[PDB]
RNA sequence: UCUCCAGGCAUACGCGUAUAACAACUCGGAUAACCAUUGUUAGUUAAUCAGAAUAGGCAAUAAUCACACUAUAAAUCACCUAUAACUUCUCUGUUAACCCAACACCGGAAUGCCUAAAGGAAAGAUCCAAAAAGAUAAAAGGAAAAGAA
RNA sequence: AACUGU
């Protein structure tokens, strides 16, 4: 149920901290489709730490332990976490992105923090109702 | 209730903020050390490659960029402001020395270029040693006082920073290094601190000399070496003070030969350049001895004073000691500056013929008489 | 900026432009990025660092903090007397990630200082096959711990 | 003898 990641499993969590620490300064980060996964679950749980609330000791252990930069641990409890309050879970976006042309061909996906002030990416778009096997099936709906 | 950490850099991290708090906690060590002996080796424990200065040296400007390497800003003339018969003390000064070198006899040197040369070291220190026990009763501070003769003082400090262009370091951040050792002539070493010739944090005008170049551009070699401070003695002798220094010019940088060679303005230069090296050095050891180092500057202003002569004129020079925080991070914010004072060489005679001495000035002798007789309060 | 590793800096020797900047992307790096490659141009500054007269006369007693103190392996020109000369700073060394091993060879390589402030990166990507190698854990039992001869 | 996946 985990991937294998690093020189070890310390590396692992290390690496995985990292990642966790890049994703909250930034909110966007492209990395490999593999790796992007592993990391999402983490990032999850960690929002539920934030709207448990910032006096919570254990709260405050595993966000200082999990990000290395401490300027982040306020915004945490006064950017991330109230954003959140409202949203019961799926607070990260990860998409697949064309593999890397760096001889390897990694699969590469974007995995980002919903509700951030980036620019939206290009997500993908459901077909028009317009469309003529769309106006068939509404007409079908419609008799019903 | 959030025990928010502080924002700071990680330690572990390869980082210039990482660097830097690694740095932090070996220079909080510095400052848990109780001895001042510790506090020396600690911070010479390590010889890495550094500039090397002459206190005598016959580049352009030397002292203007000693200054620079030094933050000494140099004001032209002596530094802001008991009979004993000056008839006496004219002759009693030993023109007998004068007439001793006429007198007393001694193995004449090989080389026949040093007689001149050696001439003027035997009178130097005869004239020394009368000289101390003439003024001795109208200062007691005389009595108390330790006579070194050729003895060493040598002083390291930090100023700047440089790049490194290539090699297996480049681009790597390193100090500029500086050594200055010297020799002066006579120096005295007395228990207690000299008045002070100003308050500290005086401020004026003038700016401390700015150098374009780099220093290895003017000559100057860097060598890796033992790093020394001194004061001329070791800190278990009482005498950590001092009260004037003595410095001789060899024969090459004489007025004679420096204006054939067409650098007659550079004479002054000369002058100044020994001073100021010789009085920093001496004067931060001092301060070293106290404890006070570059993180922790001095309280109390360090004073001194030394003369140069080139065998015939002589020349006053004062230095004052106000900032030990040299380098870049230990200098970073600190509004205080060294100060030295200094005089233009004077002859003290014309010429001796016979058995006596004609055209000695007293003026010159009552400078080193007033000089003498000056006293902490 | 973060994570983690822990022989680093000078000289000797050797090497001899591999140094630095620009411009190239063919060849060299056992792949790229980037250069250590290709072309062109630049470079290392010393009275202080380093290298480059003669004839006589006369000497008992180590060092070891040298005092005591012993010992055995038995352990330091000078200075006098004469002669000769009579005003001087040129020349050369200084670059580098570098050498000896056919190789950008997991090898060999003196001295001084210091032990991280200096110096570095095990992860081309994915998969988690078998088999094999190394490391770690063992219920009960102990040849089916460091104790004796 | 002990010790241990011998």
């Amino acid at each position: 149920v985990y991937r294998r990641l690093g020189l070890g499993p310390e590396s692992r969590i290390h690496l995985l901290r990292n990642l966790l620490t890049g994703l909250v300064r930034h909110e966007r980060i492209e990395a490999t489709w593999a790796r992007a996964d592993e990391m999402r679950g983490y990032a999850e749980k960690l929002i539920d730490y934030g709207k448990l609330g910032d006096t919570n000791e254990r709260a405050m252990r595993m966000a200082d332990f999990w990000l290395t930069e401490k300027d982040l641990i306020p915004k945490l409890f006064k950017v991330l976490a109230p954003r959140f309050q409202g949203q019961n879970g799926n607070y990260t976006r990860m998409l697949q992105i064309p593999n890397r042309k760096e001889q390897d061909r990694a699969k590469m996906a974007v995995i980002e923090y919903k509700g951030n002030y980036l620019p939206p990416l290009p997500l993908p778009h459901r077909d028009s109702n317009l469309t003529l096997l769309n106006q068939l099936l509404l007409g079908l709906q419609q008799d019903l | 209730v959030a025990r928010y950490p502080p924002i700071v850099a990680s330690m572990t991290a390869d980082s210039k903020a990482a660097r830097q708090r690694r740095v932090q906690r070996w220079q909080a060590t510095v400052h848990a050390a109780p001895s001042v002996d510790e506090k020396i080796r600690i911070l010479t424990k390590m010889q890495f490659k550094k500039y090397v200065v002459h206190p005598q040296i016959s580049a352009l400007n030397a002292d203007r960029w000693y200054q620079s390497f030094t933050k000494t800003v140099f004001v032209s003339g002596l530094p802001p402001a008991p009979s004993l018969d000056l008839a006496a003390l004219r002759a009693a000064v030993c023109d007998c020395i004068l007439q001793e070198q006429v007198y007393v006899r001694r193995r004449r040197p090989r080389s026949l270029f040093d007689r001149r040369q050696a001439l003027a070291s035997s009178i130097l220190d005869q004239v020394v040693r009368t000289l101390v026990n003439l003024l001795a009763p109208l200062n007691p501070v005389l009595s108390t006082a330790a006579l070194d003769c050729k003895r060493s003082v040598d002083f390291y400090w930090l100023r700047g920073e440089e790049r490194i262009p290539a090699g297996h370091r480049k681009g790597h951040i390193d100090a500029l290094r500086y050594q200055i050792n010297d020799k002066p002539h006579n120096q005295i070493r007395i228990s207690k601190q000299l008045p002070e010739f100003v308050p500290l944090d005086y401020s004026i005008p003038t700016e401390i000399p700015v150098m374009k170049c780099k220093p290895d551009k003017l000559p100057l070699f860097r060598r890796q070496y033992e790093n020394s401070i001194f004061t001329g003695s070791k800190t278990a002798d009482p005498c950590c003070y001092g009260h004037t220094q003595f410095h001789l010019i060899p024969d090459r940088l004489k007025r004679e030969r420096l204006i054939r060679q067409n650098q007659a303005e550079q004479v002054e230069a000369v002058f100044r350049a020994n001073a100021i090296a010789s009085l920093f050095a001496w004067t931060g050891a001092q301060a070293m001895y106290q404890g006070f180092w570059s993180e922790a500057d001095v309280t109390r202003p360090f004073v001194s004073q030394a003369v140069i002569t080139d065998g015939k004129y002589f020349s006053f020079f004062c230095y004052q000691l106000n900032t030990l925080a040299l380098t870049v991070q230990a200098d970073q914010n600190n509004p205080r500056k060294n100060l030295c004072w200094g005089s233009q060489s004077q002859p003290l005679y014309e010429t001796v013929e016979d058995n006596d001495v004609k055209g000695f000035d007293d003026g010159t002798l009552l400078q080193i008489v007033h000089f003498l007789l000056n006293k902490p309060r």
